[PDB]
RNA sequence: AUCGAGAGA
DNA sequence: CACTCTCGATG
């Protein structure tokens, strides 16, 4: 799948044997993305 | 409201009076030996993995974590890990379900190596708790 | 956070007046009173909801995130 | 976590009734009559519109607990005279007050300004 | 003249991070002497990891005084920051 | 439940406490206890003939367990039982055996004064085995010389795990003096015909504990009896081959040692016997020390099932024996109905 | 929760109708109000997300519903959020009729003073 | 209708506790044990049980339910049978079940053996006794 | 407390130096006979010996302090009747600011020694963001 | 208490007490906060990221030692002189993600 | 008395000098886990 | 539980919300306010032992 | 599960 | 000598 750097605007898609670090910065700090599938909010 | 409780409106509880957000952060890393064997993060399926968990792995992706926004509830598996100890049943279960009492959404994933090279996770679920019976104040 | 879009009390909304407030502090130079008076806030209730309020969204927004 | 949901104020569960009419066994010609999904508005203007008819001995209506939204109102009245005969003269007694009170409020709105 | 008050404030003291973290120190750094001398004597390969894992130990655990259980530094003298609220 | 069994049910009516003498403690044990290794033996997951053998129970979650079967869950606890080298004491009755030597003097065996002495008839006459022995006691360590055998009976003080005298007493001398007390004189002051002798204090051999009793998730009392086991075959070593005269002592009061701390960890003697990740060690006697030991802990009180708690409130429309329960609770919390003609239908409804 | 709190146009409420009773799925057009609200930072100053930005999608069929109240000065309404240079915020609401007995969001009113026999000639009241 | 006292009422600054209802609610009907003592494990994250402690217990003898107290202390707990010589009174027993040997070496007996109903770590405690060099015999006769 | 703090500690030697070089005698050097109205200097808990005219010392120190030349953490305590002097440069000690109140007020009486002009520059030095609590301190 | 710590005490439990027969052991170099990652790489570290990765802020110690070497790293105190954010200013404190 | 204060020791003088236990006391049959002679087993129950 | 009044048998009344509620004047024997006691509840497993609760 | 720490009545 | 939740480092 897709993950997104910490401390910068990036999106890498850097699936599993891969990981760290990110494209053209250096931190080894990585979040995941929001799923595609979307949640309902009972506006409440 | 006797014997020190109070009674509440309700109303105002709707239009947020002490709402709050509740975050709660979970911990997993993938294990070392020395003979290079290592844990791995992913999806396990029944007929590959011993033990198990008696919650769902579905909201699990192929890295074996939940994409943020998901919600969760219940026994649910946050975080999904293996250990192996050919031959059927190659691996244990090491995976993390979500807290059976609470639940919520997963607000945010964090994916790191550690010190040591080790790919830990970090995953953090969001819970507004709104007012109610009982609540301490 | 940012300003309650209602009155928890009664009800009257109170989420169109933030920016208007701090413009009457600033702009008009009045007190904090005169203020709320003028946007319509009578009742203590909404008083409170404003003068009471802070506006911490307005740090938050200084993460890059 | 146990909260029950907020639509069981006014929506009716599963086989219950609006009204359910029981005899009294206490006073003669006296009846209890169980109110669902309604709290002390409708509860407080029947019993007050009830102390109005002369024919009517008793009234009064009460919240066994403010969890369910329920009332019981219990109704005597005097021999010959029903008191579902009370309870809906009480009823359309309220329906004609509020009719009148509506027209003269939108009369009254038509004659302003501003 | 009477007895000596005990209680007295001004005859005590409180000690903070720098006379603990001093005590532990020089415990760590003479423990870390005393094996470089037998490093010496079986003739620069100087094991660092005791006074990084000596502090690292001291100050997760609240245990004061490295892995010796003897200690009565037991009370949890390093805690987790309690940070429910600015105040708290 | 568990299973039909061919046996009674009764109901315990009488607890008789007593010794464990070292024919009945072999006699007893399933499984001798050679070697020290635990489970492992070069590299296969099973259990070697030594410490904990498959006789003493089964810990795989098998079908089988020494014979009899019937799984590791029915299956109570098999003792097995350990020899050693030379004999010990017991630590919590290192008090008591060290009043038995000054009651009765050495190489004999016979009580100092008899229904000869005015105030000894004075002090048997005593029914209650404490008083008794409380009565004896004070009236008898007075004595130097002595039935015959006029010999000047020593001053015996404590010092560690071993007794001196002054004109050190061996354990295996005083095993041979508790041994010629004889049965008469056994009444005289509290011990038992059958049940507890002075010659059954000391330990000559000492049972293993069943798995039960030390779980593996290692224990500490396996580790413990490992410890004894390596004191044991080290002084048999030391016995067998080259037996030099101050080394082979060290080698008793080392297993001594480990014997008195594997029972009692919290003596008046510093050494503590820590373990390898610092800790202490948790001692039998410390299992049952309340107010978290077993007895006032597991016994006394425990957790139960079908229990709840919640943050109580107050309901001015509740009456006053009822109890607002919340749904999930009830939910929850169960009880067992059996179906009769009264409730099947209610029952079946529920179901 | 700030959306659901936002007040909105209900004239014409009386022949709109609860989702629980239309014979439809989940919502449609006879019971149900769907508006967007797509967000994002464009300049370098804060960019502020207001009641306003709510887009009407669903078909009103000539009702007078949905539209949200702006009694604003400025035109802008309650203000929703706030965002800084590259954040977005893209929503869907789907606006139900309902009840303010269900939930404070549906009350049409807001304080509503009352009071009877200003001399307590009834004594209704021991002062 | 009026009130007829007049009420303190006015803005107060309230805090909201850490101390929720739906993170402090337990209810437990038979889950997991403990290993030693086989007892309900502890914690309601752990899906526990509740300690029917000391003074509980003093309680419900000031009550004289004796058949609760027994039944909060076996059934809603570890109850669990064993197997008792009628010589010596151990826990020695061989019980060769569904074949009915119940064996026990030490004293020969095979005809004259008991069954009883204890707690576990009533059977814990008495092996642990055994384990001490003490003989907790127990007789069923009088 | 808010404004209590605690003493980093700091060497005693320069005080004893100056001590010495400022008239105490040398404990080796102390006849009690011919010299008991003498004022016993303590340092840390240790006798460094004694000294005649304690109030000139005193305010000598006190002075020094006040101007920074002996680290302000330093406490220096002057017992009269029992005539001791006692300072400590310990650390652990926990202290506390106060306001100075001092008699040096010719046309008035005893006033602190902190005045409208001081607030009056700490105000500006809050509005302006160079006169902190250090200046006030010195 | 911990910049008197390490400005002035750690020295004096170096150098006053410790020599060897020789060996003597000179100055103390505290470094800024730093990681020798698996990488190799050695870094900067920054309190969130040490929060983040459960890593420890610490810095090293550098002995001069006669007839230089790491000796072990010393857990950093945060806002104290070592410490990155002592010398950040608001913007930068939130430039860092940490809190001002 | 094993069940107050002092647990270990009483038991150890207790197997010293072989005591007798009747387990008719409360907190004996409460570590049996028996129906102890408290109220309701103050006595028993028969058919007739 | 100090003294036999702290364990009394009630009779049970399932209610919403995840509170136990009890009636105030049984608040003095259990010595209890709300402001977040919290108590425990116990069901029997047989009819001799609910007997035993609601007849002693 | 084994030891310390915070806190709830 | 006198019931809970919890956290967090340890084997
Ligand atoms: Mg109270
Ligand atoms: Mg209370
Ligand atoms: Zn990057
Ligand atoms: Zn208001
Ligand atoms: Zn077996
Ligand atoms: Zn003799
Ligand atoms: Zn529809
Ligand atoms: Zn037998």
């Amino acid at each position: 799948l897709k993950y997104i750097c910490a401390e910068c605007s990036s999106k890498l898609s850097l699936s599993r044997t891969d990981a760290v670090r990110c494209k053209d910065c250096g931190h080894r700090i990585l979040l995941k993305a929001r799923t595609k599938r979307l949640v309902q909010f009972e506006a409440r | 409201n006797q014997e020190d409780s109070m009674i509440m409106n309700q109303s105002s509880i709707d239009r947020g009076l002490f709402r709050s957000l509740f975050f709660r952060s979970y911990m997993d890393q993938e294990k070392k030996y020395g003979m290079s064997i290592t844990e791995t993060f992913e999806k396990p399926q029944r007929t590959n993995t011993l033990r198990m968990k008696h919650g769902t792995y579905d909201k699990l992706d192929d890295d074996g974590l939940i994409a943020p926004g998901v919600r969760v509830s219940g026994e649910d598996v946050i975080i999904g890990k293996t250990t192996p100890i050919t031959a059927y049943h190659s691996k244990r279960d090491a995976s993390t379900p979500l807290r059976s009492t609470e639940n919520g959404i997963v607000d945010q994933v964090l994916v790191t190596t550690n010190q040591d090279g080790l790919k830990f996770v970090k995953v953090r679920v969001r819970t507004t708790k709104i007012p109610q019976i009982g609540d301490k104040f | 956070m940012i300003v309650p879009v209602r009155c928890f009390s009664c009800g009257k909304v109170v989420g169109d007046k933030w920016e208007s407030y701090l413009n009457l502090l600033q702009e008009d130079e009045l007190d904090e009173g005169t203020a709320l008076s003028r946007l319509g806030l009578k009742r203590y209730c909404c008083r409170r909801m404003i003068l009471t309020h802070v506006d911490l969204i307005e740090k938050f927004l200084r993460y890059n995130p | 976590m146990n909260a029950p949901d907020r639509f069981e104020l006014f929506l009716l569960g599963e086989g219950e009734s609006k009204l359910k009419i029981d005899p009294d066994t206490k006073a003669p010609n006296a009846v209890v009559i169980t109110f669902e999904k309604e709290d002390h508005t409708l509860g407080n203007l029947i019993r007050a519109e009830l102390l109005n008819d002369r024919k009517v001995l008793f009234a009064a209506y009460k919240v066994e607990h403010p969890f369910f939204a329920r009332f019981k109102l219990r109704i005597q009245t005097t021999e010959g005279y029903d008191p579902k005969d009370a309870l809906k003269n009480a009823c359309n007694s309220i329906i004609n007050k509020l009719g009148a009170l509506k027209t003269n409020f939108e009369t009254e709105w038509n004659l302003q300004t501003l | 003249k009477d007895q000596d008050d005990r209680d007295h404030f001004g005859k005590k003291r409180l000690d903070l991070a720098g006379p603990l973290l001093a005590q532990l120190f020089k415990t760590l750094f003479k423990k870390l002497t005393k094996d470089i001398f037998r490093y010496m004597q079986r003739t620069l390969a100087i094991n660092a990891k005791t006074i990084t894992s000596g502090l690292k130990y001291a100050l997760a655990t609240g245990n004061w005084g490295e892995q010796k259980k003897a200690m009565s530094s037991r009370a949890g003298v390093s805690q987790v920051l309690n940070r429910y609220t600015y105040s708290s | 439940g568990q299973q039909y069994s061919s046996a009674p049910l009764r109901t315990v009516k009488e607890v008789q406490f007593g010794l464990f003498s070292p024919e009945e403690v072999r006699a007893i044990s399933v499984a001798k206890i050679r070697f020290p290794e635990t489970m492992d033996e070069t590299q296969t997951r099973a259990k070697i003939g030594g410490l904990n053998d498959p006789r003493l129970g089964s810990i795989d979650r098998n079908l089988k367990c020494q014979t009899c079967q019937e799984g590791m869950n029915e299956c109570p606890g098999h003792f097995g039982h350990i020899d050693l080298a030379k004999p010990v004491f017991h630590v919590g009755f290192i008090a008591k055996i060290k009043k038995v030597c000054e009651c009765v003097c050495m190489h004999c065996g016979k009580l100092l004064l008899d229904e000869h002495n005015e105030l000894m008839r004075q002090a048997l006459a005593i029914k209650d085995s404490k008083k008794r022995f409380a009565a004896i006691w004070t009236l008898c360590k007075t004595k130097m010389v002595c039935g015959g055998c006029g010999n000047t009976q020593p001053t015996i003080r404590k010092d560690g795990l071993k007794l001196v005298g002054s004109w050190v007493l061996s354990t295996e001398e005083i095993l041979n003096i508790f041994k010629h007390i004889s049965v008469k004189d056994f009444t005289s002051l509290g011990f038992n015909e059958v049940f507890s002798r002075p010659e059954w204090m000391i330990l000559t051999c000492l049972p293993v504990p069943p798995p039960p009793v030390r779980p593996s998730i290692e224990d500490d009392l396996t580790f413990k009896l490992a410890d004894i086991l390596k004191a044991n075959i080290s002084l048999e070593t030391l016995e067998h081959n080259g037996a030099p005269h101050h080394a082979i002592e060290e080698a008793e009061s080392l297993l001594q040692f480990h014997v008195a701390t594997y029972m009692d960890n919290d003596i008046a003697g510093q050494p503590q016997a820590l373990q390898k990740s610092g800790r202490p060690v948790k001692s039998i006697r410390a299992r049952l020390k309340g107010k978290e030991g077993r007895i006032r802990g597991n016994l006394m009180g425990k957790r139960v099932d079908f229990s709840a708690r919640t943050v109580i409130s107050g309901d001015p429309n509740l009456e006053l024996d009822q109890v607002g329960v919340p749904k999930s609770i009830a939910k929850t919390l169960t009880y067992p109905e059996v179906v009769t003609p009264y409730n099947i239908d209610r029952l079946t409804q529920l179901v | 929760h700030r959306l659901g709190l936002i007040p909105l146009q209900s004239m014409d409420i009386e022949q709109l109708e609860y989702s629980r009773d239309c014979f439809c799925e989940d919502h449609c057009d006879k019971c149900s109000v769907v508006l967007t609200l797509q967000a994002f930072g464009e300049s370098e100053s804060t960019t502020n997300v207001y009641s306003k930005d709510l887009v009407i999608v669903s078909n009103l069929m000539g009702r007078n519903i949905g539209h949200p109240i702006i009694q604003d000065k400025e035109g802008n309404g309650v203000l929703i959020c706030k965002l800084r240079k590259g954040q977005e915020l893209k929503l869907t609401c789907v606006a139900k009729k309902g009840i303010a007995k269900e939930h404070a969001k549906w009350g049409p009113a807001a304080a509503i003073e009352f009071e009877y026999d200003p001399w307590n000639k009834l004594k209704h009241t021991d002062y | 209708k009026k009130l007829m006292a007049q009420i303190f009422f006015g803005p107060t600054y309230y805090q909201r506790l850490r101390h929720m209802v739906d993170d402090k609610i337990h209810a437990r009907a038979r889950g997991p044990m403990q290993v030693l003592t086989r007892q309900p494990v502890e914690g309601r994250s752990r899906d526990g049980g509740l300690r029917f402690g000391e003074m509980e217990r003093d309680c419900m003898i000031a009550h004289g339910a004796a058949s609760f107290l027994k039944e909060r202390l076996m059934e809603a707990s570890d109850a669990f049978r064993v197997h008792i010589c009628g010589i010596c009174g151990l826990m020695t027993v061989i019980a060769k079940l569904n074949h009915n040997q119940f064996e026990c070496k030490g004293c020969d007996n095979k005809i004259d053996i008991y069954q009883i109903h204890i707690p576990y770590a009533a059977k814990l405690l008495f092996q642990e006794l055994m384990a001490m060099n003490i003989t907790p015999r127990l007789y069923t006769d009088r | 407390s808010l404004m209590s703090c605690i003493s980093v500690g700091t060497d005693p030697m320069p005080i004893i130096t100056f001590l010495s070089e400022w008239g105490m005698e040398p404990l080796e050097d102390y006849v009690p006979h011919q010299s008991p109205d003498a004022t016993r200097v303590f340092v840390n808990g240790v006798w460094h010996g004694v000294h005649r005219n304690p109030a000139r010392l005193m305010e000598t120190l006190r002075t020094l302090r006040r101007k920074g030349d002996i680290n302000p953490e330093v406490s220096m305590i002057r017992d009269i009747r029992e005539k001791e002097l006692k300072i400590f440069t310990d650390a652990g000690r926990v202290y506390r600011p106060l306001f100075i109140v001092e008699d040096d007020e010719s046309l008035g009486h005893k006033e602190l020694k902190v005045r409208k002009g001081h607030i009056a520059k700490l105000m500006a030095t809050e509005y302006q963001d160079e006169y902190t609590w250090s200046s006030l301190l010195n | 208490s911990f910049n008197q710590f390490v400005d002035y005490t750690l020295q004096d439990i170096i150098c006053e007490d410790s020599t060897l027969i020789e060996i003597s052991f000179g100055k103390i170099y505290v470094t800024k906060p730093m990681v020798n990652e698996s990488d190799g790489v050695t870094h900067a570290l920054y309190p969130q990221e040490a929060r983040l990765r459960n890593l420890t802020y610490s810095s090293g110690l550098f002995v001069d030692v006669k007839k230089k070497v790491f000796i072990g790293r010393l857990p950093i105190m945060l806002r104290s002189k070592n410490c990155y954010l002592s010398e950040a200013t608001e913007s930068d404190l939130y430039k860092l993600k940490e809190c001002p | 008395r094993c069940s107050f204060e002092e647990t270990v020791e009483i038991l150890f003088e207790a197997g010293a000098s072989a005591e007798l236990d009747d387990c008719r006391g409360v907190s004996e049959n409460v570590i049996l886990g028996q129906m102890a002679p408290i109220g309701t087993g103050a006595f028993d129950v028969m058919i007739d | 539980s100090l003294h036999k009044m702290s364990m009394m048998a009630h009779r049970v009344k399932v209610i919403p919300y995840s509170t136990f509620r009890l009636n105030l004047s049984v608040t003095s024997p259990y010595n209890a306010d709300f402001d977040g006691d919290e108590m425990n509840l116990h069901v029997p497993q047989s009819e001799e032992t609910r007997a035993e609760l609601s007849q002693l």
